[PDB]
């Protein structure tokens, strides 16, 4: 059922950069805290 | 020059701005042209016609 998948390597090679570049963006990005409201 | 208490000085102008636009589009079109190469050899199935 992956058989299609792994006969294009090279596609999910290239997803797989644009997410990793897309991950530390977001994380670069994100607002980081403590204890968030609870009250 | 010399600051009196009480005085701030900014700067502002449209030159702002760019700085982050250029930046921006500095940051994306890499990317959108990497969206290209993924998208162009599904055709060919080989880098060099791309």
């Amino acid at each position: 059922i992956i058989r299609r998948s792994v006969a294009n390597r090279f596609l999910v090679l290239m997803g797989a950069l644009f997410l990793s570049i897309w991950g530390t963006w977001t994380i670069i990005n994100t607002p980081v805290d403590a204890l968030p409201d609870l009250s | 020059v010399q600051l009196k208490p009480g005085t701030s000085v900014a700067f502002s102008g449209q030159f702002e701005l760019l700085e982050r636009a250029n930046h921006k589009l500095k940051l994306m079109v890499p990317m959108t042209l990497m969206i290209i190469f993924v998208l162009l050899y599904l055709a060919f199935r080989r880098v060099g016609e791309a």
